[PDB]
DNA sequence: TTTTTTTTTTTTT
């Protein structure tokens, strides 16, 4: 469901795409699909001052840009600086997902093995980023 | 199966931005209600969100969640996992008016389809109701839809326009250089002095005992602003007949004896005047009549609004008289129909923006009292008239409680109520020969 | 199985903000304490979260979780895994106050369950304890429940403080009697004195029979405070449009004839006066006006946020009028919808914490006494007006009933209602011209 | 569930 939000936001306004910090690191395995978003970042930043339908073209040789083209149009809005907060929090609720992640292999190996004092703090160090 | 419009989505969208954001809960509280949501889960969960937000509490997952479960209602909206997909699927609360104006809009169009179809399944069984009825049920089906969306204006923006607006019209009124009446001349001179004539948009209860000729000064205010402008002058007599206000108006026009002209024992002076009157008529055409018995606001209402259309606005309106009128959805209570339809001539007063005349009738307490000067207590299904009155104005006759009165001829107009002028006492020439009011010409009295 | 109610989400977040936030600690041990919690490792963990504190030592994750490892009772709770959940499911320490509010409500409803349960047992088996003395142990228990109530005082005042005031007052004559002006300014000497200006977070019902100055002192009021003070205030005129209530102002303000303003007959001192107090109004721009007609609650406190997060509050709230406002949900009994607008009235006040002056009317029943001062009982649907009101204000004046009075030009305000105050008369002089009240310089009567 | 109306019988001024 986030996805389909991000991917709709991403091809609706691309001049915003440059404004995405870099997520090349983060592996695609995590999200469902994540790598179409990943592709289509990385390509948009690759040319700046571009217009939509320029953005649409690109994937015309494979079969998933229709369901680009469907979220385009869907959660379409008139003003163009109100989207920038939206996809933001889109982006931070993303990035969120690292540190997700770095809990729940801490949890996990609690659950396993226990932790000593450095593990423990650790795990104290992400969470605290959470909840901010 | 047509199913109703709806946007799932705008409504999640709604309730995970308010979990994300208290502060546009105004944003959402203006444009969108309870009840809007197509899906009775998102109703549920608006309410409890409502609720909370009225206490002060945060509109969070945790909290709504414990709050709908404190009323068993959590299970009845998916759970805490539905509460959660609701947070998670929401971004960001930036677009969050959008969505309540998508939810609004979905849920107006489905109040649309609902008062169609009920009109529809009226049409197919009546159950006996004429067709009159069953169009002047979907009349008001229709206008309160419509009235329903008035949401968006009437409220206190930013003042700095709203006072440098009222201060451009005050200069504008001030530049218009009028002769002290800035309505509808009333036809007198000391009551246009009090009253600046009778203003666009209020409402006027001219009151008294029966038999005061309180419908006399009625028509003679009437036939004052007939005569001294050209917009149309509407007049419900639900009490009398056309035939006898007609009647009246010519006596007291042509200042020829009542009596004769019900009689028809009128000279050729007499009819002469009366021709001459006839004439004067014909060529102001400013006049519309109703002596239809039991009308209801509703359908005075679309009569003004269609003689306003049909000749650009209405002058003045007349109602003969306010006890009169019925409203069978009120008839089990009195009072509470008598509000109503003050209401409702208030309102409408407004929309059309015309003085109304609607005459009422007092209580029998006043005659118990030993002074029958006419007070604001005497009105009759009181409460109500008094509150929407904007202005109010008793009809006293001093000779007609007393036969050895001084103040024979003489006729007391006390303005008991006026918003924006004096209160006070008025004295008036009552030419009952003629069924006639005129300007007082006698020494003036000093009001104690 | 009838579970104790508990909320689990509850704690575990407010343990979780404790971890998070140990600067809320404080407003959390007024609020819960550790037997609060229903679950017994969440007791264990406040209690050693509330021994850390006490010796100083600030509550995360690693302290706790040695702490509880030195006592051994860590395993008891979950060890790092469990502590760092709790952390963890916390959405933000921001509202551990509401959290722990919902802790208090839960640990007060299981103490009422157990009360219950003991008196339920104890009424199974008397063991020879007679009826009396089971109604007085149920009486005990319930007692311990209400503690949080109090009676606070009711009046009598010993000798002592009798002596001590009337010796601060004989001392004072001497000296300068000072008010002691805490809330907002009234604008009036003596009603400021009797009242300490306009209370926040009180509702004050200005009552009196139309047509008495209601709306004018109500506008005298609001310009006052809007003089007196920098926060906006606000005004919701449904029974007139801003553009009448504007020209009340201007006409108040310049101390000019309404009459004039309305009519435009204003000459060039006039409308220098009046340019004076458009300059001075637009300078302050601290007025909101609403002419919305026929507003519910829940639109009203919309409006009033809206307004007050703009402007970081309101100074002051006007309403006229409550009779005006509507409640669909409730139409069908009128004296409920009254109910619930006042009470829906009085939870903004204290939510905004904001002077609300809510304009009320009063039956005819009223007239119908000897003496026509107002009392508490005269208001419509006074039912609930009467209990919601902290403060009631009735407007009297004798010159209306009495045209032969001596205190012509006089306005009474009777406080008949005051929780913090003396009740009592005030004087004040009735300018009917600029249609405005000023503090009364007349001979003072004794208030007998 | 309330506001009206307006009888009737009393008191009080
Ligand atoms: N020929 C006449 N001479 C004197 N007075 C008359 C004559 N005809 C009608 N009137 C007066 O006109 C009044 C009109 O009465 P009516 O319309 O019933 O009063 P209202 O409209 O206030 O109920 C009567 O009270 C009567 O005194
Ligand atoms: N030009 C004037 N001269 C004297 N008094 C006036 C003038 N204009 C208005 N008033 C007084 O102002 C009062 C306002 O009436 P209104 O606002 O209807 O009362 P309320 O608001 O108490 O219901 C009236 O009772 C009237 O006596
Ligand atoms: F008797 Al009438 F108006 F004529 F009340
Ligand atoms: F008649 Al009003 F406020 F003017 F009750
Ligand atoms: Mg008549
Ligand atoms: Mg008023």
């Amino acid at each position: 469901t986030t996805m389909r939000i991000l991917i709709g936001l991403l091809v609706q306004n691309p001049e915003l795409a440059t404004l995405v910090p870099p997520l090349e690191n983060l592996d695609e395995n995590k999200l469902p699909g994540l790598g179409l978003f990943r592709e289509l970042v990385n390509t948009c930043l690759s040319q700046p001052g571009l217009t939509t339908g320029q953005l649409l073209e690109h994937y015309r040789g494979t079969n998933n840009a229709a369901t680009l083209e469907k979220l385009s149009m869907w959660d379409d809005i008139a003003d163009k600086n109100i989207a920038e907060q939206t996809f933001t929090d889109s982006l931070n609720h993303m990035f969120d997902s690292l540190l997700e992640l770095r809990q729940e292999e801490l949890i996990a190996r609690e659950r396993t093995h226990g932790l000593s004092n450095e593990e423990c703090l650790e795990l104290w160090t992400l969470n605290q980023e959470l909840a901010k | 199966l047509k199913v109703p419009p709806h946007s799932i989505e705008a409504e999640q969208s709604v309730l995970g931005g308010l979990m994300l954001d208290n502060e546009r809960w105004d944003d959402v509280a203006e444009r969108v209600v309870a009840d809007d949501f197509y899906t009775r889960p998102h109703r549920h969960i608006f309410t409890e969100m409502a609720r909370l937000q009225e206490s002060g509490s945060p509109i969070d997952l945790i909290t709504l969640a414990e709050s709908l479960e404190r009323q068993g209602q959590l299970d009845s909206v998916g759970g805490c996992a539905y509460l959660a997909e609701l947070s998670k699927n929401t971004p960001s609360a930036a677009n969050i008016s959008a969505y309540a104006d998508i939810v609004r809009e979905r849920a107006v169009v489905r109040e649309m389809i609902s008062v169609a179809n009920e009109i529809a399944e009226a049409g197919f069984d009546p159950q006996g109701r004429t067709s009159e009825d069953l169009l002047d049920l979907a009349e008001s089906r229709v206008f309160k839809i419509a009235e329903s969306r008035a949401n968006k204006d009437e409220g206190p923006k930013n003042i700095a326009d709203v006072l440098d607006a009222t201060v451009a019209r005050i200069e504008q009124l001030f530049q218009q250089p009028h002769d002290g009446v800035t309505g509808v001349n009333t036809g007198y001179d000391d009551l246009n002095k009090k009253t600046a004539g009778l203003q666009p948009s209020d409402l006027i209860i001219v009151a008294a005992r029966p038999s005061m000729g309180k419908t006399t000064f009625a028509m003679n205010l009437v036939e004052n602003a007939a005569m001294l402008q050209d917009k149309p002058v509407l007049i419900f007599s639900l009490e009398m007949p056309s035939e006898q206000i007609m009647m009246r108006s010519l006596a007291s026009l042509s200042r020829v004896d009542q009596t004769k002209i019900r009689t028809g024992q009128l000279d050729d002076e007499d009819w002469a005047r009366i021709s001459g009157t006839m004439g004067i008529l014909l060529e102001k055409r400013n006049i519309y009549i109703d002596d239809s018995s039991g009308l209801t606001p509703t359908e005075v209402r679309s009569r003004a609004r269609r003689i306003a259309r049909e000749h650009g606005g209405i002058g003045l309106i007349m109602i003969d008289y306010l006890q009169l009128m019925r409203v069978p959805a009120l008839s089990d209570n009195r009072t509470l129909e008598i509000a109503e339809i003050s209401r409702s001539l208030k309102a409408l007063a407004k929309e059309l923006n015309v003085p109304v005349v609607a005459l009422s009738q007092l209580n029998r307490s006043l005659e118990q009292r030993a002074d029958k000067r006419p007070v604001n207590s005497d009105l009759r299904e009181s409460g109500s008239i008094e509150q929407d009155a904007d202005l109010i104005m008793f009809i006293y006759r001093d000779e007609v409680y007393h036969e050895n009165s001084d103040l024979k001829g003489i006729a007391e107009i006390i303005i008991g109520k006026q918003r924006n002028g004096p209160i006070g006492t008025v004295r008036l020439t009552f030419n009952g020969q003629w069924s006639r009011f005129d300007n007082y010409a006698g020494p003036q009295y000093d009001d104690e």
